[PDB]
């Protein structure tokens, strides 16, 4: 709602910077491997951005990989649906 | 001490080996420990690394996996066994502990672990004051000599440390399964026997610990 | 920190010819290199940015190619005034770096120097010192031998020769050369002459002046 | 609205193009440090494109880098809810 | 397996002088290097991180350069407690590797 | 002259310095300040960069960080603070604007620092007519002698810069702790000395400038 599909988001994007980590390494090549970087990676990802010098190799990473998509396609979808409404009423007025 | 591990383990060969790491401080979520070896006069060996709190864990590729890593997460301690040994895998193993950002921040004192058949001695140690006869300078050298231990190492102290002004401990010779080393320490030849002057001698490996002070010849 | 190497260090060149300095990247740069002219004394000055783009003010003559990590400036003909340093500079990563810089040095026809004898201004030795100058200017090429005599006698002592880099107007090169000694010392001597042993004649070049 | 969301785009665009140039240099490999190429580089993420030629590699980058993927994605899915309407519209009749 | 490359081997110095140790790397690394002191008889003790930024309680002696693939570890002035062995690590690509080191002599 | 900055400063081992560069023209928003730093005989070493408006700045990495870069919005000057200065550290430095688009469209003339403990002396100067008796070619050639000045350096003129035909400066020698060069003018011998020819000697670590005029032997 107002800002319900923002917090969503943040689990998501956290939870995911997390497990990024966690499946990555122990694979030989991971670029994906320290939390910091996982957590940059994972919103890159559900904004569909592509700047492109984060991914994953394994499949648990890319599995991670599609949940933060999944998920967090559909918070921005709905966080961006919002700052739309609010700022553009706002600017209305 | 924040990564806090024993000093010395001896291992018949093929036999197995589980080391410890207590970790005071912090004990966070997304902490990893990780595993260096450093084989005498090398460089450091990753091998492993572990996340506790999670439990799963990852050993370096190159190496013959000997090794498998467990962790306690009600005991903020984590082992490392160590299977089959020869004398090839004879050296100082460390955990260090890094945050999640990729360097090791801490690192522990390190455990220096010998693979052979033969038997656990413990040194004797003897003082080192300078002869009824050598004239006496400003300052005054005497040390003690640790002797006949197995395995390695000796911490060597100087008043437990006190004294920690101009020490040399000299490094082991080996010799029909048995060590040998000396250390030296300089003190004023005012303040001496003034003060008294003892070397500590602590043996990891038999978990004994001596004191001998440094008399004058009596 | 992008490595900029330029080689040849320096480069001879007749003149009126194309000259190429070539600025190689240790990496790809795109085409964020540019270009910097620095004559003896003065600053450095834009030549060409972004490799190809030309600067208001430059000579035509200047030209700019190159992409990745070869890079290329280029004068299509050169004369004397081009003599310089000449740095590439790269912009595509932080920090911005410098080359090592290139001489352009250009082999012209030989030229014999103007010898000249200067004594010692009336107003010098009201101290206690009298320097006699000699110079040497706008030969070619720059290895040339300045010899100093009192009364004949070749003194080899208490002299400063100074060499100018090569010249940005003619391509030639010149030389002064201080004779240290003291108002004491020059009034007990009655010549000094400055001879010049250079490539273009087998005599050699005297010039002398006498007090008396 | 009719063209509002499309302003405070540019708003978004040039601050965030002039912020990430200050952010990105002193950090020692940063591709982003030119006026003009941070201004490209801050169409390249609010319109999600991925080129991938450039992004940034410090912390305070990525936090402009965020800024303008929220605010120009939430402007874009704005102003080309818009080009949609006048000009489909337009096309209608 | 990124392979980080320490040469020289060994560093003289007169004392009180500056001294770079380089580490060059199989592959481009960004930043990701942190470089280690380790004395005789002693644990390794991290002494700069992500190649550039440094650690409390370390002298400001230490200084830490470069990004990509060639890397630079500095002493603004030496002195005898320097001695050591010094190792750099990456931390880009898994698994984390270590240099070769290099001992400092004076 | 867009960029304006002081000719030399001598320096005291151990002191510090603040080198200024005020900037006429255009005091935009984006501009950047850079200070680049030329050792004799050796190429440009950038050193650092300021954003004036802005406040913060950014130091070469690799160099032994002795600046600090400093600028006043108000006045449309720049400032750079080298600190604890050895002989290493004596070069010319330029300070140059980036538009903010990387290459340096405009630099400032440069000041050329010294750091020794000698005294600052300013140059003597002495004219260079020619012999009363050197025969008189078609051209003329006279100069005149910069003796004995510290530190560098010194700008020569002729005439005050309306005859630049055919003059070279000679590079200075050292000795003793002072400098020397000399200047050298042609003209015909026609207009000498119909016209009259002077010479003219800055010394900006001093800030003391001269005239000479190489009048005929009288
Ligand atoms: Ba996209
Ligand atoms: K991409």
């Amino acid at each position: 709602a107002a800002g319900a599909a923002t917090v969503l988001l943040v689990i998501v994007l956290l939870a995911g910077s997390y497990l990024a980590v966690l499946a990555e390494r122990g694979a030989p090549g991971a670029q994906l491997i320290t939390y910091p970087r996982a957590l940059w990676w994972s919103v890159e990802t559900a904004t569909t951005v592509g700047y492109g010098d984060l991914y994953p190799v394994t499949l648990w990473g890319r599995l991670v990989a599609v949940v933060v998509m999944v998920a967090g396609i559909t918070s921005f979808g709905l966080v961006t649906a919002a700052l739309a409404t609010w700022f553009v009423g706002r600017e209305q007025e | 001490v924040q990564l806090q591990q024993p000093g010395a383990e001896l291992v018949k060969p093929g036999a197995s080996v589980k080391l410890s790491c207590k970790a005071s401080g912090y004990t966070f979520t997304s902490d990893w420990i990780h595993w260096v070896k450093q084989r005498p006069g090398h460089g450091l060996e990753w091998i492993g690394e572990i996340i506790p709190s999670y439990g799963r864990a990852n050993y370096n590729e190159k190496i013959q996996k000997k090794a498998t890593l467990t962790a306690d997460k009600s005991s903020s301690t984590a082992f490392m066994q160590l299977s089959s040994l020869t004398s090839e895998d004879s050296a100082v193993y460390y955990c260090a502990r890094e945050r999640g950002d990729g360097y090791f921040a801490v690192w522990g004192a390190g455990t220096t672990v010998t693979v052979s058949s033969a038997k656990t001695t413990p040194p004797s140690v003897y003082p080192l004051a300078p002869g009824s006869a050598a004239q006496t300078n400003s300052m005054v050298t005497l040390g003690c000599l640790v002797k006949g231990y197995f395995p390695e190492p000796v911490t060597v102290t100087w008043n437990s440390g006190s004294l920690s002004s101009g020490v040399h401990t000299f490094p082991a010779v080996l010799q029909s399964d048995l060590y040998t080393l000396s250390s030296s320490v300089t003190v004023p030849s005012s303040s001496w026997p003034s003060e008294t002057v003892t070397c500590n001698v602590a043996h990891p490996a038999s978990s004994t610990k001596v004191d001998k002070k440094i008399v004058p010849r009596d | 920190d992008i490595l900029l190497t330029q080689s040849p260090a320096i480069l001879s060149v007749s003149p009126g010819e194309r000259v190429s300095f070539s600025c190689r990247a240790s990496q790809s740069i795109g085409t964020d290199i540019h270009w910097y002219q620095q004559r003896t004394n003065g600053s450095p000055r834009l030549l060409i940015k972004y490799a190809s783009e030309s600067i208001s003010g430059i000579p035509s003559r200047f030209s700019g190619s190159g992409s990745g990590t070869d890079f290329t400036l280029s004068i299509n003909s050169v004369e004397s005034e081009d003599i310089a340093n000449y740095y590439c500079q790269q912009s595509n990563r932080w920090p911005f770096t410098f080359g090592s810089g290139t001489k352009l040095e250009i082999k012209r026809a030989d030229a014999a120097p103007t010898v000249s004898i200067f004594p010692p201004s009336s107003e010098q030795l009201t101290s206690g010192g009298a320097s006699v100058v000699c110079f040497l200017n706008n030969f070619y090429p720059k290895d040339i031998n300045v010899k100093w005599k009192i009364d004949g006698s070749e003194r080899q002592n208490g002299v400063l020769n100074s060499w100018t880099d090569q010249d940005s107007k003619d391509s030639t090169y010149s030389m002064s050369s201080t004779l240290t000694l003291t108002k004491d010392e020059y009034e007990r001597h009655n010549s000094y002459t400055c001879e010049a042993t250079h490539k273009t004649s087998t005599s050699p070049i005297v010039k002398s002046f006498n007090r008396n």
